[PDB]
């Protein structure tokens, strides 16, 4: 009793693939239901041979709850899947569990969507990984998203819904570690003072002067490193923290994420592959 | 020398693309004798590359690499396509690829006709979904690793594949066969004889006693060429690729100028307003170091010729980094004679920061 018609119908209930869908379907003597659970069965060992491919593409995504709000990270291979509604709706349904459950442990967040993530991944034939999660409280939040590469949330005080968005955006394209000058511990800029007296040495400075010019150099760094000692990328002339100072307002965290960060860039060679199967 | 091609292959990352573009290879060389990869038929030369990202497809089209006169899309018989097929459909829609072709893979491991059918429809329904020609597209039901493999009956749907690249992309126009068209570099007068404009021409070819109108940046006029020199050497003609002196009749040196073109009457039109697609250089690649927002104001270089415009960002996008590309509606200080698919530069100060392509003139 296995007509196409009866295939046609499995597939277009799970998206799965047509020769899957027969043999799931025969086995189940036509039962879709059993089918569609015989399949879920069959889609871990599927996802599981995936499980190794380099996942660098996908999406940040971000949302606020009033004083709550997530950032995450969910990868796929790429961004043709990226794009895809299927893969943009479970990163929207983890996302939207981890706002309402206050779910920082992405382990967590991973249990709880592992079946959903196997389904997705034995139908659209790419790795699917949910890498990352991570909250940030405050007063007023808000976040910015540049495409779906780059995700920012900041939090503040006394500061309006425009000027938090163009401090998420400044995050987003200068990339600060800290908030403050201030914030860099006095170890870090002691290693670092360290490596430009080493440098500033060996490039024939006399020692007095190299001193004295590595002690600048560490204002310029823990102001390079710092919200509010760069320049704000709308108005370069002045830093962040002069715009929050005219604003009499203040910056109290952020966080931004850039999907595949950490993950190393896999070269392709596509002439090259065609000739090694060419023998 | 034989017509060119390029081509591409798109499709799922396990579907065979790969083994496909080497299939093409091994049974067009065992046929016929003798990134990207290039292979022939006795009638065509093609250049074939892959797509594996959206992006990276759209900046390589924006930077300079060759547009697909026509796409291969690969899709496993065993699955039939797959959710993301969509976007893959979608991008050849965006960049406007002409024509698609069908390659149904790993046919030999589907045994039931009519499974084979239900996958055909659901790929002429996707095709139709983004008005591409579904009903009429080739789609050649082979295997890439058995032709590969040396299966003659295999190989033939590699061939029959070949014929559909041969018989259903239309032989790519010359720039010859073009309409006239030459991009103004300098203006000179002389005496007894009159003005002359040089460049190279694009496409077509000038001939003593045509009419050319001069399009761009001022009103529109029409001459008439009285000579063709190259080197000071007077040509019968003038043609594609020759760098050369167009002689102008009556037409005085203040009333032309650099960055207008001369072109055969009636087949290009000067605009202000477009739809674009932009790659703006990171840094690494010599551009800008920093984002620019709404009120950004390059220049746009048009084959010879700077023209300020404004810009106009897509609904939601509010800052442009070194190393994006977005689409932006164009509009400049004044006129520049274009049509859809022309590229140019985008500069400040004097210097090149990105690329675009004109996707669509507005006014
Ligand atoms: N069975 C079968 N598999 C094929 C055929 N053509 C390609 N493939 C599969 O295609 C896969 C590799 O080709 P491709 O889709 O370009 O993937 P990639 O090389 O891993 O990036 C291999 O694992 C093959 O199993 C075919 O005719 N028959």
């Amino acid at each position: 009793e296995i007509t196409a018609s009866l295939v046609k119908e499995l597939r277009e209930r799970t998206g799965a693939g047509m020769m899957d869908c027969k043999k799931a379907l025969t086995e189940a003597n036509g039962d879709i239901e059993l089918a569609i659970e015989n399949m879920r069965k069959s889609g871990a060992i599927k996802a599981a041979k995936k499980a190794g491919n380099v996942a660098a593409d996908g999406v940040i995504k971000t949302k606020i709850d009033g004083n709550y709000g997530i950032i995450l990270e969910v990868n796929c291979q790429t961004d043709f899947v990226a794009k895809d509604a299927g893969f943009q709706a479970f990163a929207d349904k983890v996302l939207d569990a981890a706002v309402a459950g206050k779910i920082t442990d992405v382990e967590v967040l991973k249990a709880q969507f592992e079946e959903e993530r196997v389904a997705l991944v034995a139908k659209i034939g790419e790795n699917i990984n949910i890498r990352r999660v991570a909250a940030l409280e405050g007063d007023v939040l808000g976040s910015y998203q540049h495409g779906a590469r780059i995700g920012v949330l900041v939090a503040a005080k006394g500061a309006d819904e425009e000027l938090v968005k163009h401090i998420a955006m400044h995050v987003a394209a200068s990339k600060p570690e800290f908030i403050k000058p201030e914030d860099v511990s006095a170890e870090v800029v002691e290693k670092e003072y360290q490596v430009q007296l080493d440098i500033a040495m060996q490039s024939g400075k006399p020692k007095e002067i190299a001193e004295k010019m590595v002690e600048g150099r560490m204002k310029k760094f823990t102001g390079e490193v710092s919200l509010t000692g760069q320049p704000f990328v709308m108005e370069p002339s002045k830093t962040v923290g002069q715009l929050l100072k005219e604003h009499n307002a203040e910056v109290t965290g952020f966080i931004r994420f850039e999907v595949g960060e950490g993950i190393e860039k896999v070269e392709t060679d596509f002439a090259a592959e065609v000739a090694a199967m060419s023998k | 020398t034989k017509p060119h091609v390029n081509v591409g292959t798109i499709g799922h990352v396990d579907h065979g693309k790969t083994t496909l573009t080497a299939a093409i290879t091994t049974v067009l060389a065992k046929t016929y004798g003798g990134s990207h990869v290039e292979y022939d038929t006795p009638t065509r030369h093609y250049a074939h590359v892959d797509c594996p990202g959206h992006a990276d497809y759209v900046k390589n089209m924006i930077t300079g690499a060759a547009q697909m006169d026509g796409a291969i899309l690969v899709v496993a018989a065993t699955d039939g396509p797959m959710p993301q097929t969509r976007e893959h459909i979608l991008l050849g829609r965006q960049v406007g690829v002409p024509y698609i072709i069908v390659f149904l893979n790993k046919c030999d491991m589907v045994d039931d006709e009519e499974l084979l059918e239900l996958v055909e429809m659901e790929v002429r329904e996707l095709l139709s979904q983004y008005d591409f020609p579904g009903d009429d597209t080739p789609i050649v039901r082979g295997s890439a690793l058995k032709a590969l493999e040396g299966d003659a009956e295999w190989e033939a749907k590699i061939l029959e594949l070949a014929g559909f690249l041969d018989s259903y992309i239309p032989e790519p126009e010359r720039a010859i066969d073009k309409p006239f068209l030459l991009p103004i570099e300098d203006v000179f007068s002389i005496s007894g004889r009159g003005t002359v404009v040089t460049g190279r021409v694009e496409r077509g070819i000038i001939k003593v006693g045509e009419e050319v109108e001069i399009v761009g940046i001022k009103e529109t006029q029409k001459s008439t060429c009285t000579g063709v020199e190259m080197f000071r050497k007077l040509l019968d003609e003038g043609r594609a690729g020759e760098n050369v002196g167009v002689l102008l009749r009556g037409i005085k040196r203040e009333e032309i100028e650099r960055g207008q073109v001369l072109a055969k009457p009636g087949t290009i039109k000067p605009h202000t307003k477009f739809e674009s697609e932009v790659y703006i250089l990171s840094k690494d690649e010599g551009g800008r170091h920093t984002p620019f927002f709404k009120g950004y104001r390059p220049q746009f270089y048009f084959r010879t010729t700077d023209v300020t415009g404004t810009i106009e960002l897509p609904e939601g996008v509010e800052m442009v980094m070194p190393g994006d590309n977005i689409k932006m509606v164009v509009t400049l200080i004044h006129p520049i004679a274009m049509d859809d698919g022309l590229r140019f530069a985008i500069r400040e100060g004097g210097r090149t920061v990105g690329a675009g392509v004109v996707a669509k003139v507005l006014g």
